[PDB]
């Protein structure tokens, strides 16, 4: 069920992750806060050319196994 | 002669209207995950704190308001939270070919938080940037229709650079000792612009001591510092008068 | 002792004598001997890439005349 994935920072991080493709993006960003501490509010999260929305999944964006996102952070 | 609710420019001027993104341009946080602005070998620890925005060259670069007029950036619009954007295309941070080649376009970045001058290290150029709320950016080159805007502006920030740079120096130098710096520096090579006097530095006062003041408390360590030097203080009081008043006593 | 450059994004120039030996955090030292500017302000690169504090000149592959570019934070 379970799927890895990447998330690449502007910071030249690159976190990876154990999700699955009915995850929200608001889960993933949950799951980057418990790991690296960015309060979710903070995060956009990118792929293919697209800024992704909190509510759809990762499946909605076909987001799959070992695709890599895109952390960027508005501070 | 009606003005633009935001800007605050006059709206029948058909070169106030901004033209067409550069090509292919992109939103702001994709412009920045572009490979070719990495300049980090990606690694399970990171360089850089989450707290520190990326920060990155940009060339052809426009500001306007969101009515779509190209828009200075000195006239306070931007400190009243007066929403400018900009467009361009972002290079990588050492990059110094102010070419669109190797640059990645972007369209209706920020809008602008804050802009500054640095660059006080005595090297030919001032340097200008743009903070917005996802990277921080070193102008290089404006687009041509964006070029005679920015040209406006060159005088006072370098003459603000020569001044930041002499009084950092030289902490117990005179206001004849500025002068005298002023008169020979040479204007930047890029430019066209005129020999800087006496009169340059009294007309641009209160910006000038403006940028001292702001190059001084940005300044959280303080490495080079100024603040009330004897040149200061007598730039101090020249500010705080009329330009009349100032040329009364050169 | 070995030659390099240091470019600020002014344009300025900065000139090294230099040891494959010395860590990045070393090469800021005798940035900030002679320029003034503190290490922690300081990122290096060279070709295209960050420098780490913690490394030597000679793992980067830096021949002697090679320019390093300085960017402040
Ligand atoms: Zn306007």
């Amino acid at each position: 069920a379970h799927m890895q994935i990447f998330v690449k920072t502007l910071t030249g991080k690159t976190i990876t992750l154990e999700v699955e493709p009915s995850d929200t993006i608001e889960n993933v960003k949950a799951k980057i806060q418990d790991k690296e501490g960015i309060p979710p509010d903070q995060q956009r999260l990118i792929f293919a050319g697209k800024q992704l929305e909190d509510g759809r999944t990762l499946s909605d964006y076909n987001i799959q196994k070992e695709s890599t996102l895109h952390l960027v952070l508005r501070l | 002669m009606p003005k633009c609710i935001q800007c605050g420019q006059y709206l029948d001027d058909p070169d106030l209207k901004y033209g067409q993104h550069p090509p292919d341009a992109v939103d702001e946080p994709q412009m920045l995950t572009n490979e070719k602005l990495s300049i980090f070998d990606a690694n399970e620890s990171g360089f850089e704190s989450y707290e520190a925005l990326p920060q990155h060259k940009l060339t052809c670069f426009s500001v306007y308001c969101k009515h779509g007029h190209l828009c200075p950036i000195d006239t306070g619009l931007i400190e009243k939270n007066i929403e400018l954007f900009f467009s361009g295309s972002a290079k990588p941070i050492y990059d110094d070919d102010p070419s669109l080649e190797g640059g990645v376009n972007g369209k209706n970045l920020g809008p602008i938080n804050e802009w500054w001058i640095t660059g006080f290290d005595g090297g030919e150029k001032a340097l200008i940037g743009f903070s917005t709320s996802f990277a921080e950016y070193i102008l290089m080159d404006p687009s041509p229709e964006y070029a005679p805007i920015f040209g406006l502006m060159q005088e006072k920030i370098y003459i603000s650079k020569i001044v930041v740079e002499f009084l950092q120096s030289n902490s117990d130098s005179t206001y004849e000792d500025l002068i005298n710096k002023i008169e020979t520096t040479v204007p930047p090579s890029g430019l066209n612009l005129n020999r800087f006097t006496e009169d340059s530095l009294l007309r641009h006062a209160q910006f000038v001591v403006e940028q001292v003041e702001s190059y001084d408390e940005a300044g959280d360590s303080d490495e080079q510092p100024i603040f009330l030097t004897p040149c200061m203080r007598d730039l101090i009081k020249l500010a705080g008068v009329t330009l009349g008043q100032r040329r009364a006593q050169a």
